[PDB]
RNA sequence: GAGUAGCGAAAGACGGGUGAGAAUCCCGUCCACCGAUUGACUAAGGUUUCCAGAGGAAGGCUCGUCCGCUCUGGGUUAGUCGGGUCCUAAGCUGAGGCCGACAGGCGUAGGCGAUGGAUAACAGGUUGAUAUUCCUGUACCACCUAUAUCGAUGGGGGGACGCAGUAGGAUAGGCGAAGCGUGCGAUUGGAUUGCACGUCUAAGCAGUAAGGCUGAGUAUUAGGCAAAUCCGGUACUCGGGCUGAGCUGUGAUGGGGAGAUCGAGUCGUUGAUUUCACACUGCCGAGAAAAGCCUCUAGAUAUAGGUGCCCGUACCGCAAACCGACACAGGUAGUCAAGAUGAGAAUUCUAAGGUGAGCGAGCGAACUCUCGUUAAGGAACUCGGCAAAAUGACCCCGUAACUUCGGGAGAAGGGGUGCUCUUUAGGGUUAACGCCCAGAAGAGCCGCAGUGAAUAGGCCCAAGCGACUGUUUAUCAAAAACACAGGUCUCUGCUAAACCGUAAGGUGAUGUAUAGGGGCUGACGCCUGCCCGGUG
RNA sequence: UGAUAUUGAAAUUCGUGGCUUUCUAACCCGCACCACUUAUCGUGGUGGGAGACAGUGUCAGGCGGGCAGUUUGA
């Protein structure tokens, strides 16, 4: 595990606005904690992890035709750095 | 003028859903009628 | 006595009510309550199998001493109270060890005096003891009918029977219906009449405070139709058009006698009233 | 049918701009409308309607360059907010159990279950879209590691509770100031402290604080399932604790400001529907439980660094996002709520803030609707004064029969009410001045009219019915019908009668003949005659 | 409301049968105490009360608009 954990980051607007300070964003596993989000960020990148906001987002209504259907359902988590930076580039 | 149905979360799950309808004999043979019927939403 | 109002409002014209002068304390000993919620006329079911009750006040029950059980120990009378859910009053009276219990207080026991159980007791007011140790023409009150079980004879404000005689194993009495019956001659009772004398005497004087009792109202079987009352129907006001009158469910309710044969009593009485 | 009915309550105008196209979109100015709400919050419910770019097929009762609509990109951050890892009520479930053709019904211990009890965070800044959640500053709570005590699964205390009434202490808020800050100073006849605004900042810590409650010691022991130093009794002497709004400091040396990097934050007075608080007094209708919490014993062996999970969090929310098939004149719990006028949360006009109603332009026929006025008469109208008109506030003088002595009563019927100037008695707060709240007498001045607008009973005489407040045919009947307080008859001795159910289990009732069920009558006053042959 | 089954014992009495008494072993107690046991359920033990009655099955008679199904000319 540890790779499960994390899915991808998350590149827009507000979140480069984060990361002028040093907060990152992931998208991680819909059924993890806020504990493990930060005993993983060190395990993969080596840096010394301060704070973990989660935010669980809902499915999203979205049609091609006309059609059902319904986006995943996400788990984004902002990080915050003591020691170090991420460079996910 | 006031009208039949208010609408309730936990008042509709109470009264017709899942564990409700599968406490009863005859709450599990209205989901034994439904799932030969085929319907896409049972309760 | 009976406080009487003036005719203020057309509500209070004829309207009386206790002094409420006996009652010494107006407090529960906490370590004696139970929680009491309404069941107005509902059983198991959830259906109304009584008719005519309600929503009245709350009340909290006080655990009440219906078979006098400690012998030979004296209590001293401390306090007079006031009872929602009977219609006579209660005192509270601490024994030698420091156990409180609460008791109902007879006509004339006032604060302070003494009492005692047992089968070697005074007889006066206040005590309690055997059947077999009562003196025939004494006037008593919370009778047992089953040694052990606690009174159930004689409870309510102004109630009481007196010995008349001594069989074998059995003893006569005739309570305060007049009715003349043989108890066994090791249930208790206690000493004296029921206090509360007046409690009769009260003109409720509203509707609203019928309400506060707990009362709901009674439509009468003629103003209703057929198929709820044998009284219903009709052109306007109509007499009762049957031999008898009836009840809400069609029994004969006038005269007409409900006590039921083969029971283990019919030995027990021996001169009947009503 | 027919280019006919309708286009769903209410005010817009013009200028500039954008565009292929403008009454309808965006910006501006003026004008209007709500303001105990057309404002600000927040439950429920709805589920992406929220935000930014772009679009004009359909939806929108017109148009549309626009949108709650279409397109593709985004947006919800918590040890302390609300819920779970805490408690229980009604109810719902229930090992064994009891009952029953089957199916199953009931129920014990034990569990589930808030609309209640418990429970540690505040102020300021910030985005197009979130914030007691992010950022800055300052906190508090639980646990963990470095550097006698623990204590019931059990006992006791506590928690812990109704309704009404008045007085008081505070504080929030409002108001006024030649108190002081800032920023103006007039082109219409005048004037120049003359005109406008501003006048402060938490939790936490540690101090003292109106008010409210109330004897404290020692010995002892037949009770609290065993125990007890705790509680409850008894005998004795002798007669300061525990709660509580506010206020002061200091926070924090910062933060916010009417404004020009600098920048004032005084005094007086009115004051709550908030808080001290169900406190205190009174009444009878006699007013939850359980845990946290504090003790008792059965028993048992003080600074320095860290750790803190899950779920909700967007937006609408008296509404075009909710229930009414609609962007529908209806319905939808709770909190906040300024100024003038007033008893007022009434009335009329305004503030903070929001809005101008998603078809218009003309013309000013009949007839229909909603509103205003009317000579002379004044209910002649009509089934019927139906509808309309008239009364209407505060003050003073006055007031009939009849009565159950309470009433009738605002009975009726009259008079006053604007402004200016003199002089006159006091009552809140303060050392005074001040600052508020009220009165009396006189002399005048103006008009058709002085509660000059708005809002605010028409009265009287006599008769029937029901005593009275109350209830009822959701959607043609509100009453003389139903309730009722009181009266009477009757059944019922307790596993009570009565009622629900096949039974078991229940209600009655944790009641006990001054109690309970049923029938009739219906306050109170004076009374209630005859018949027991027939039916019960 | 009777007969009969569950249902037994001893006596007195007048005709092997009935009647009435009394006794207790069956049956009953929404009855006290003690265990299971944290328990106002239940089951078991122990005292008391009642007792061959009552309750329960089968068969029989009365009552029975409380409730059903129907008829009520041309």
């Amino acid at each position: 595990e540890a790779r499960d954990i994390l899915k991808r980051p998350v590149i827009t607007e507000k979140s480069s606005e984060a990361m002028a300070e040093d907060k990152y964003t992931f998208d991680v596993d819909t059924r993890v904690n806020k504990t493990q989000v930060k005993m993983a960020v060190e395990e993969i990148f080596n840096v010394k992890v301060a704070s973990v906001n989660i935010m669980n987002y809902k499915p999203k209504k979205k049609r091609m035709g006309r059609y059902q259907g319904y986006t995943n359902k996400r788990r984004k988590a902002i990080v915050t750095l003591k020691e170090g930076s991420i460079d996910l580039f | 003028v006031k009208r039949t149905y208010q609408p309730n979360k936990r008042k509709h799950s109470k009264v017709h859903g899942f564990r409700k309808r599968m406490s009863t004999k005859n709450g599990r043979k209205v989901l034994a009628r439904r799932r030969r019927k085929g319907r896409k939403v049972l309760s | 006595a009976i406080k009487k109002y003036k005719p203020i409002t057309n509500g209070r014209r004829n309207m009386t009510s206790l002094d409420f002068a006996e009652i010494t304390k107006t407090t529960p000993e906490k370590s004696l309550l139970k929680p009491l919620p309404k069941k107005a006329g509902r059983n198991n079911q959830g259906k109304l199998t009584v008719r005519h009750h309600g929503g009245g006040h709350k009340r909290q029950y006080r655990v009440i001493d219906f078979k006098r059980n400690k012998d030979g120990i004296n209590a001293k009378v401390d306090s007079i109270q006031y009872d929602p859910n009977r219609s006579a009053n209660i005192a509270l009276v601490v024994y030698a060890d420091g156990e409180k219990r609460y008791i109902i207080a007879p006509k004339g026991l006032e604060v302070g005096q003494i009492v005692e159980s047992g089968a070697e007791a005074d007889i006066k007011v206040g005590n309690a003891l055997p059947l077999q140790n009562i003196p025939v023409g004494t006037v008593v009150h919370n009778i047992e009918l089953k040694p052990g079980k606690g009174g159930q004879i004689a409870r309510s404000a102004g109630a009481s029977a007196q010995v008349l005689g001594k069989e074998g194993k059995y003893v006569l009495i005739r309570l305060r219906s007049g009715e003349v019956r043989m108890i066994l001659s090791t249930c208790r009772a206690t000493i004296g009449q029921v206090g509360n004398l007046q409690h009769e005497l009260v003109n409720v004087g509203k509707a609203g405070r019928s309400r506060w009792k707990g009362i709901r109202p009674t439509v009468r079987g003629s103003v209703m139709n057929p198929n709820d009352h044998p009284h219903g129907g009709g052109e306007g006001r109509a007499p009762i058009g049957r031999p008898s009158p009836m009840s809400p469910w069609g029994k004969p309710t006038l005269g007409k006698k409900t006590r039921r044969g083969k029971k283990s009593s019919d030995k027990l009485i021996v001169r009947g009233r009503k």
